[PDB]
């Protein structure tokens, strides 16, 4: 890694100055978003200076208060040399990836990278009215194989979780839905057992079982939905063999074992309504897409993409290829720094030159 | 006669009255309390009546037990067997006086 | 004790008036089973397993002696002596069963507590020698002796 | 060991006369076979194998290896 | 002189007799005496320095490096951890006093110790330790009569409590919390008066709860003729001052009904689901419609409850609380003259208990809440609140508060009190040298060095004090027999008089009796022994 | 501490009656019954290995006895006598 | 002769004793070693303390408070123990003055071992002390002003007390807006004394000055997937039921029938249940429901479709706090919704702090609750930005419920020594001597909050005696430049309760450990 923040949290420093200046790095992280370096940089010389200041004999209160004068004049100096910006120059958006990426190991892929950075930012804010922008609206999917060069920058979502109806893919003009509830046999909250005191019972017992099987399989077909995503159930199967068959049989693609925190960026990506009652299970809260297909990475595992959404989403997905898992990792972060830049970039909208000549003319 | 020591009062104890200028005592070998009917009984039933009415009637059997001890004119009742809190507070209200867990000898 | 089932016994109440009078009823079998047992002329009862506590009380309310002879060897050799035949379960015994003695009684000898079975007579199928001392080794000696 | 304070054992009272009679009494009960013309001699292995053979209790005190005082008392005797 | 029997026979066959006896120990006569004595001496020179108004404390440490800071004898030696069997039977002879008495638990260790040491150099000088103990107990004997003899009888009237908050103040003297002596001799004198059966029966310790809470003032703490609950009210939107409550005690769980027997309801169809819920719902209503109808204001339970209980009671203005314990409830039952009801059917108005205020209570910045109930009719229970700048000083309150309370209640016991301050212990010794001089000879030295032993309390009282222990001690013995005045003690407040009828320096007669009996049984005990068998194997 | 106190010192035993003489009798018995088959004109040889690494063939009793080692007292004395009747006389040492 | 020094041992092995000489020295070693341990952190040039722990995550912490320093240290010494307790106390009952007792109860046993090497019977010192403690009291009782009539100038006093508080913390680089913002949070609880009510949100990142009151509320939870994310004029219902598939609370309850298909019956029966509870909800007429509990999919789904906000999982302390903000009223039955009233805030919304997702109350009804939120650069500087504020809320509160006031600066300490060197200077014997020790460690904590500052401590110390001498009763440290000065001028107050329960406390540990001359250990588990 290059980032000063994961390098500091990293390696344990066991001593109190240092570990308070890794949760420098974690507090610059989480509000500027780049610089997590320069800042245990600055902070470094300016106690290395402190130390030449105490020697002289000064008392370690007078030196806090001037550094505070300091700190609000060159505030004001580096706002003085600002420059404003807008969100509708996308050549200033691109130099700022570009140059959050140059310091990285994708500098190389940075070509392909910055503009899919500002696109993705852009495409989970509106441009007008907006004052930040929630990065857990970009999901990131890491999947080893090929190179950075294979990164994409998918609109709709993609699913790691592989389709459980093995045999039927590529779903097009897909209508998806999303339910809550268990397809298997009838079970209530409180315990239920079924007494069997006579054979003619017996076959009820299964034959009933089918029917009511059969009867929500057709529910959920009636309404015209071709996808089905499952949410991850525990107490009670999600998916039985029998559903599973009975949905095969009438053309639907299942998706099971559906994270319950993945629920709302699925919802908001699709625009799926969350059903856990049969009876609430209506066409008008299915999420339409244009296609729903399952993708293999060249031999290196599968990814299942649903691209194109009527009324899409204000999230957008990134797919990062690499050879191993670390650049992978890497360039995760650099991306990942690309995005603070442009987001720190949508508050505060002021641009200053780089290359160290900030700190020259605060020096100065 | 006989002493003995003060054997684990339950609630509501303090509030009998610790002198009697004659009285009958009831020696016995119960255990005064709440509980199942034996530890192989199992109560089945399939209506909320015949809920209440199985409550009901443990809470009837308690009390008959108790005030068939009470109608006997005794006012002190030891027992070898634990004497709960709701038969200390029955015999409390009564201005009786009660003791579990007396040891056999 | 009133005997069970040997498989599994579960008290399956329905109903609250079953609950009410499960106990009594028990009480009322139990009571009328020694009742039974004592109107045989019977003073003493000897057994070879646990006593419950009702019948412990039904029996001091009809005057019964209550004897527990835990080893079945004893329980044999006091049939021997007495002419009692060992019943399987709690029917009053008829009139060839009944068990005969001329005195049954507890008695201290020493510190030590013990029941005595003795016969009048001097016969019997069974014969005791009491043997006293100041040792256990001693009297384990004597008994050497005696074999 | 207590208020007297001495780096030590201490035996008082009938305790240390009855030691002393005791260990007096061991070693006339190693010499009382060898008296009288029905008396028997003695074997005393050396610890190294060598052999003595006699009846002279002088000679059977002397090759012994005694501790307790009151017995070496009866030995010099 | 130890390790049993060494001989190994005069044959040279081995010689065991005993377990393993190489490795156990064993002491004979005299020097086991003198061994007894110097650890019983030891002890009580120990515990000595903590006598009287000027006595101090001992910081105590548990395993577990909690602290403790007391002053009572029993206390003292029972946090010690000790070895030796004698400090045992001294750590149980304090206990003891403290269990008959409640007072004098560090008096009897200096008095025993002093016997014993006497019934050393007595043993030095040749004298069979039985005829110590017999001499002991004779002089015992005439030392108990002549207290009776000296004693005084006090009134213990509820109109005028001013001898037993005097009594209570002597008890409280020498305690950390005599900054609020008076205060505290007050709230102990009524707090036992109130709880009490009058005609010299017992008092009930169990209705008296003494508790304390760190924070505010020692003087705070105060005698609250009700209950103290460390519960608030369930809900949080409920009023938190309740005024003429109605108590409602319940002990049955504000849930619906739950046989104790193995059941099983067995829910066969939709209506046999709805009529289960509506029975729910209805049992909840039913509950709370029959605890309002009775016209409480406040609900007690004792075992909680849930949610829709909670609100119902918050909807129909009944504050409650919940999870109260058992003796908390028979306190409250007591107190505030209402029975306790197991089940909402039997819940009527006549078992309602009444209670002036109901109020909760806040501790600074602490959100510790808790329960106070008092101003009631005529409350059988009291309770004792205690507040101080740190639990050290709180635990000491409580021990010392105990002790006040059960001097008092030895008054009840029997009114006959004597005059402290060593004034009763130099009397005593007077009287025992007297009977000495019309004594045989052999006892005669028994029985001087009763009186000698008895003169140790005066002398450490003048040592704890800063005076000259020899010179005060003869002083005050040669005014005692100039004139005729068993009240001339130790000026250890140096109040300039040394009569203390006049500083109202009381102690219960039965105090001082049981200190005799006690420390005479226990020394004749240890004389008696004269062989000790260690196991002496030094186990870890 | 406190060391065992004794009148004679450790590892000295001592044993009495009829054990000893039946002892000494069946040390001496052992003694004869090694050398019982070397008497006579038809006697057998035995073969002895000296610990110094050399081998003793030999038919005599007075060489056999002296090479071998014992424990026991008794049989030290008979190995003595043995040795006694070698030197006084010349022969006739597995006879006595 | 002595337990230890006895030809017996009678003890068990590991445990000790120490008797007259070696307990005090025990004593006052470990008084002296807290009280120098706890000093420097005192006054308004006080400085931190690091606090590493050893155990396996070394937690880190940076501090001033006193108290915190001393519970969060391993220590064997008794009286260090009786020490740390009393510090704890004082903590509990204000939340200030934790340092000055800890150092007050340690200059005092300091005294008390020097009058000890004076050949003084400690029952002597005691007396003194006793005497003294009355004196200084009664001094600082009646040295006590009162502004709770004058709105205005109580809320000057608050002002001044809360920045007295903050001075010695880390927040006096921005004490004016801290200041401010703990005075504004504290007389938003309209008289209620309960601080659970102000809520402190620390989140990572930005300026210490970027820290604020909200003027409406701030929860940390988050709403259902298909519900609405704003909400105008809302009308909210508190409530604190199940929504967890709701179980009948029968405990021997259990379905037996003999076909699958009643099974089906009776769960759709269970669903059916669950919708008409949400129904009985939603006739109440509400925007925003939120629940204590946690809400599951079906509950979730329904609010949802009626486009109502569902908060769900809002702890206890949530829900009082949503109800003292808005007036709700905590719910768990909805069958007769005229008595069930419901909160009401301006607006709902989710606001976007440093990287995570709040839910913001705007324009709410009563407000008697508070939330802050405190920005800093590190996880040690939010720690003490929070423990500050603690102290400076509790104090605020304090002064609310007793308004009296004393002087701060010295002043208060310097006028109660007057008090008690005057009343030495009236009683004969070595207690003059023992209130004389008394005064001077009373003199001895203004001389340290001198030291601290660098400043010549004995000169100010004996300006501020001659002064209160003639009878300059506010005189007290000016510790801007180092000089005496006017506290009524300069706006140097404090509340008269810490002040009091600082010098009865000390004074009641000083008393409890002198009166000590024995130390016996038990042998360690
Ligand atoms: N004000 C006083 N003046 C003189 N002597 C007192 C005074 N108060 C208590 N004493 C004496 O101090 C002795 C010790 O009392 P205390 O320490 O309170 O309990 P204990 O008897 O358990 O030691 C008592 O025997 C009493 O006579
Ligand atoms: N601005 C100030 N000028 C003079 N003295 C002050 C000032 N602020 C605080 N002090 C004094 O500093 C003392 C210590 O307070 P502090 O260091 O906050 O810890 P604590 O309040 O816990 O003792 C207080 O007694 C107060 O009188
Ligand atoms: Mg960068
Ligand atoms: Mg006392
Ligand atoms: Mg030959
Ligand atoms: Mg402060």
């Amino acid at each position: 890694t290059n980032d000063g923040a994961t390098i500091l949290k990293q390696m344990q420093v066991l001593h109190p100055a240092a570990r308070m200046l890794v949760e420098l790095s974690k507090a610059q992280d989480i509000e500027a978003g780049d610089g997590t370096t320069s800042v245990v940089i600055i902070a470094g010389s300016l106690l290395d200076s402190c130390t030449k200041l105490l020697q002289k004999g000064i008392h370690p209160t007078i030196i806090s208060e001037s550094f505070q004068k300091a700190l609000e004049k060159g505030i004001e100096i580096l706002t003085d040399m600002s420059r404003p910006v807008e969100l509708s120059d996308r050549e200033t958006l691109l130099n700022s990836a570009t140059t959050s990426l140059n310091s990285k190991v994708v500098s190389q892929y940075s070509s392909l990278l910055s503009p899919m950075s500002v696109n993705a930012v852009m495409k989970v804010i509106d441009p007008a009215t907006a004052t930040s922008v929630d990065l857990r609206d970009i999901k990131i999917v890491k999947k080893l194989g090929g190179t950075i060069d294979d990164c994409e920058l998918v609109e709709g979502l993609v699913l790691t979780q592989k389709v459980s109806n093995s045999g039927i893919t590529r779903v097009e003009k897909a209508k998806i839905g999303l339910i809550q509830f268990c397809l298997s046999a009838p079970k209530t909250d409180m315990d239920n057992q079924i007494v069997v005191s006579d054979y003619a019972q017996m076959d009820r017992v299964l034959r009933e079982e089918r029917a009511y099987i059969l009867n929500l399989v057709k529910q959920i077909k009636k309404t015209g939905c071709n996808v089905l995503l499952i949410q991850k159930s525990i107490l009670r199967d999600a998916l039985s063999d029998l559903a599973l068959h009975f949905l095969n049989k009438m053309k639907i693609m299942v998706i099971k074992d559906i994270e319950r925190e993945d629920i709302e960026f699925i919802c908001k990506t699709i625009g799926t309504k969350p059903v856990a009652h049969i009876d609430q299970f209506t066409a008008d809260m299915l999420g339409s897409a244009e296609l729903a297909e399952e993708v293999n990475l060249n031999g290196s595992g599968k990814l299942l993409k649903i691209t194109g959404c009527a009324s899409p989403g204000k999230t957008v997905t990134i797919v990062v290829r690499g050879s191993n898992k670390l650049v992978i990792e890497e360039a995760e972060r650099s991306i990942h720094d690309a995005l603070c830049v442009i987001r720190c970039l949508v508050k505060k909208r002021a641009l200053i030159a780089g290359g160290g000549a900030p700190e020259i003319e605060l020096a100065l | 006669g006989v002493a003995f020591k003060k054997t684990f009062s339950y609630a509501g104890f303090e509030m009998q009255p610790k002198k009697y200028h004659n009285p009958k005592i009831a020696l016995l070998n119960v255990e005064l309390e709440l509980k199942a009917e034996k530890d192989n009984a199992e109560i089945r039933v399939h209506t909320v009546e015949d809920y209440q009415a199985i409550v009901d009637a443990e809470w009837n059997i308690l009390y008959d037990k108790l005030e068939k001890i009470h109608h006997s004119g005794a006012k002190v009742v030891l027992s070898k067997l634990p004497i709960g809190d709701v038969a200390t507070q029955y015999f409390a209200d009564r201005d009786m006086f009660c003791a579990g867990r007396v040891p056999e000898e | 004790d009133g005997m069970i089932t040997e498989t599994k016994g579960t008290v399956l109440i329905k109903t609250a008036e079953e609950l009410m009078n499960f106990s009594k009823g028990e009480e009322n079998l139990m009571d009328a089973q020694v009742k039974a047992i004592a109107d045989t002329g019977a003073n003493v009862v000897v057994t070879g397993g646990k006593v419950a506590d009702m019948a412990l009380h039904y029996a001091n309310k009809y005057n019964i002696m209550l004897v527990r002879l835990n080893s079945k060897w004893d329980l044999r050799r006091l049939c021997k002596t007495v002419g009692a035949t060992a019943l399987p379960r709690l029917t009053p015994p008829v009139l060839e069963e009944m068990g005969h003695c001329d005195s049954v009684y507890l008695s201290e000898v020493g510190d030590t507590q013990v029941v005595v079975f003795k016969h009048e007579k001097e016969d019997g199928a069974i014969s005791t020698i009491v043997l006293r001392g100041s040792t256990d080794n001693l009297m384990d000696d004597i008994e050497r002796a005696v074999d | 060991e207590g208020p007297l304070s001495v780096f030590g054992d201490r035996s008082t009272g009938e305790t240390i006369r009855s030691q002393n009679v005791m260990a007096a009494a061991s070693i006339a009960n190693i010499v009382k076979s060898s008296l009288g013309p029905v008396g028997l001699d003695k074997m005393l292995v050396d610890d190294i194998g060598d052999v003595t053979i006699t009846n002279d209790g002088a000679t059977i005190l002397k090759l012994l290896e005694v501790e307790h005082p009151a017995a070496k008392v009866l030995c010099e005797l | 002189a130890s390790m049993g029997t060494l001989a190994f026979d005069e044959y040279g066959r081995p010689f065991l007799i005993i377990k393993d006896q190489d490795r156990k120990s064993r002491l004979m006569g005299l020097e086991a005496l003198k061994s007894h004595i110097m650890a019983a001496k030891a002890v009580a020179n120990t515990m000595r320095t903590s006598l009287g108004p000027n006595g101090l404390d001992k910081m105590m440490v548990d395993k577990d490096g909690d602290v403790t800071v007391t002053n009572d004898g029993a206390t003292i030696l029972s946090m010690m951890d000790v070895d030796h069997q004698i400090a045992k039977l001294m750590v149980e002879l304090s206990k003891s006093q403290d269990d008959e008495i409640g007072d004098g638990t560090t008096g009897v260790v200096v008095l025993a110790g002093a016997l014993l040491e006497e019934a050393e150099q007595l043993l030095d000088r040749g004298i069979h330790p039985i005829r110590i103990a017999d001499g002991y107990e004779q002089a015992a004997r005439v030392a108990i009569e002549h207290l009776d003899k000296i004693s005084d009888s006090v009134l213990v009237d509820i109109k005028d409590t001013e001898p037993l908050i005097q009594t209570a103040k002597t008890t409280l003297g020498s305690k950390v919390v005599n900054s609020c002596h008076r205060q505290m001799a007050e709230i102990a004198v009524n707090a036992v008066l109130t709880v009490a059966d009058m005609e010299r029966r017992d008092v009930d310790f169990e209705l008296i709860k003494v508790e304390g809470k760190v924070g505010g003032r020692l003087e705070d703490t105060k005698l609250i003729k009700g209950v103290i609950v460390d519960k608030d009210f369930s809900h949080p939107q409920m009023p938190k001052k309740v005024e003429d409550a109605k108590i409602a005690i319940l002990t049955c769980p504000f849930e619906p009904p739950k046989p104790k027997t193995k059941h099983k309801l067995d829910v066969t169809s939709v209506e046999d689901y709805k009529a289960l819920q509506k029975y729910e719902k209805e049992k909840f209503e039913e509950m709370i419609q029959q605890i309002k109808e009775t016209g409480a204001n406040l609900a007690i339970c004792q075992w909680g409850f849930d949610d829709e209980a909670n609100h119902l009671l918050l909807q129909n203005n009944l504050p409650a609380v919940r999870w109260v314990g058992g003796p908390e409830i028979e306190l409250i039952a007591i107190a505030t003259g209402g029975r306790i009801v197991p089940r909402f059917s039997e819940l009527t108005a006549e078992k309602l208990g009444f209670a002036g205020l109901v109020q909760e209570i806040s501790f600074g910045t602490t959100k510790d809440k808790m329960l106070v109930i008092e101003q009631c009719k005529n409350s059988r229970a009291v309770t004792i609140f205690i507040r101080g700048g740190n639990k050290m000083i709180i635990e000491e309150a409580k021990r010392s508060l105990h002790d006040a309370l059960c001097v008092i209640r030895n008054l009840i016991r029997d009114n006959r009190v004597v005059y402290g301050g060593g004034a009763a212990e130099i009397s005593c010794a007077l009287a025992v040298s007297q009977e000495a001089d019309k004594c045989p000879t052999l006892e005669q030295y028994a029985m001087r060095a009763f009186a000698d032993a008895l003169e140790v309390i005066p002398m450490a009282l003048s040592e704890n004090s800063g005076m000259n222990p020899i010179q005060t001690m003869t002083e005050v013995r040669a005014r005692q027999v100039k004139e005729m005045n068993p009240a001339l003690g130790i000026d250890c407040l140096h109040k300039g008089t040394n009569d203390m009828k006049q500083q109202h320096v009381i102690e219960t007669l039965i105090g001082k009796k049981q200190q005799i009996s006690l420390a005479t049984q226990m020394v004749r005990m240890i004389l008696k022994i004269d062989d000790i068998r260690k196991p002496g194997e030094s186990e870890e | 501490g406190h060391r065992p106190v004794l009148v004679l010192s450790q590892n000295t035993k001592r044993e009495s009656g009829r054990k000893v003489q039946s002892g000494n009798i069946n040390a001496a018995k052992t003694i004869a019954d090694i050398i019982r088959t070397c008497l006579g004109p038809k006697s057998m040889m035995k073969m002895l290995l000296d610990p110094m690494g050399g081998i003793v063939m030999t038919n005599d009793g007075n060489a056999i006895l002296r090479e071998i080692q014992v424990q026991h007292p008794a049989a030290k004395s008979m190995i003595e006598i043995s040795r006694t009747q070698d030197e006084e006389v010349g022969d006739g040492t597995t006879s006595v | 002769a002595s337990l230890s020094l006895a030809p017996v041992n009678i003890f068990k092995a590991g445990a000790d004793e120490e008797r007259a000489e070696t307990a005090r020295l025990t004593s006052f070693i470990g008084a002296i070693a807290i009280g120098d341990l706890v000093k420097s952190t005192l006054g308004p040039k006080g400085m931190d303390k690091i606090l590493l722990s050893s155990g396996r995550d070394a937690s880190l912490m940076v501090t001033n408070d006193g108290a915190t320093i001393l519970k969060n240290i391993g220590v064997d010494n008794p009286a260090a123990k009786v020490l740390v307790d009393m510090s704890r106390v004082q903590d509990d009952e204000v939340g200030d003055g934790t340092t000055s007792v800890t150092v007050l109860a340690a200059e005092l046993l300091r005294e008390a071992e020097s009058l000890i090497a004076k050949k003084i019977h400690p029952q002597t010192i005691i007396a003194g002390w006793r005497e003294a403690t009355k004196a200084a009291r009664e001094a600082l009782l009646s040295s006590a002003v009162d502004h709770g009539s004058d709105e205005v100038k109580f809320r000057q006093d608050l002002m001044n007390i809360a920045g007295t508080t903050l001075s010695s913390k880390l927040l006096t680089h921005h004490k004016d807006h801290f200041t401010k913002l703990a005075v504004e949070a504290v007389l938003r609880l309209k008289g209620s004394g309960n601080l659970e009510a102000i809520h402190i949100i620390k989140k990572l990142g930005g300026s210490l000055a970027d820290s604020y009151l909200d003027e409406g509320f701030l929860l940390d939870k988050k709403i259902g997937v298909n519900q609405p994310k704003r909400i105008e004029n809302a009308k909210i219902l508190i409530a604190n039921t199940g929504m967890d598939t709701d179980k009948i609370k029968i405990f021997g309850s259990r379905v037996r029938v003999d076909s699958t298909a009643k099974v089906a019956e009776i769960e759709h029966a269970e669903k059916e249940k669950m919708k008409e509870k949400v129904e009985r909800i939603l006739k109440h007429g509400i925007n925003c429901f939120i629940n204590r509990q946690l809400i599951y999919n079906y509950p979730e789904q329904l609010f949802g479709a009626a486009g109502v906000m569902a908060i769900e999982h809002a702890d206890f302390a949530g829900v009082e706090r949503l109800a003292l903000v808005t007036g709700g009223e905590i719910a768990s039955t909805f069958d007769h919704p005229e008595l069930v009233k419901l909160g009401s805030c301006k607006l709902i919304e989710e606001v976007m702090i440093g990287e995570d997702k709040l839910i913001h109350f705007s324009g709410v009804a009563l407000g008697e609750a508070c939330t802050i939120v405190l920005r800093g650069a590190t996880q040690q500087i939010l720690d003490e930005a929070e423990r500050s504020l603690h102290d400076a809320l509790c104090v605020l509160a304090q002064t609310v419920k007793d308004s009296r006031t004393v002087y701060g600066g010295g002043c208060s300490e310097m006028l109660m020594a007057h008090a008690v060197t005057q009343l030495a200077n009236r009683t004969p014997g070595k207690e003059a001597v023992a209130m004389e020790s008394y005064a001077k460690a009373l003199r001895m904590l203004p001389t340290i909050i001198a030291d601290n500052a660098g400043y010549d401590s004995a000169d100010l110390v004996a300006q501020l005696r001659a002064a209160h001498s003639e009878g300059n009763t506010t005189a007290g440290l000016d510790m801007r430049e180092g000089t005496i000065g006017d506290m009524a001028i300069l706006g140097i107050t404090e509340s008269f309760q810490v002040k009091r329960q600082v010098l009865l406390s000390a004074a009641e540990a000083a008393e409890v450990i002198l009166r000590v001359d024995n130390i016996i250990k038990a042998a360690p588990r």
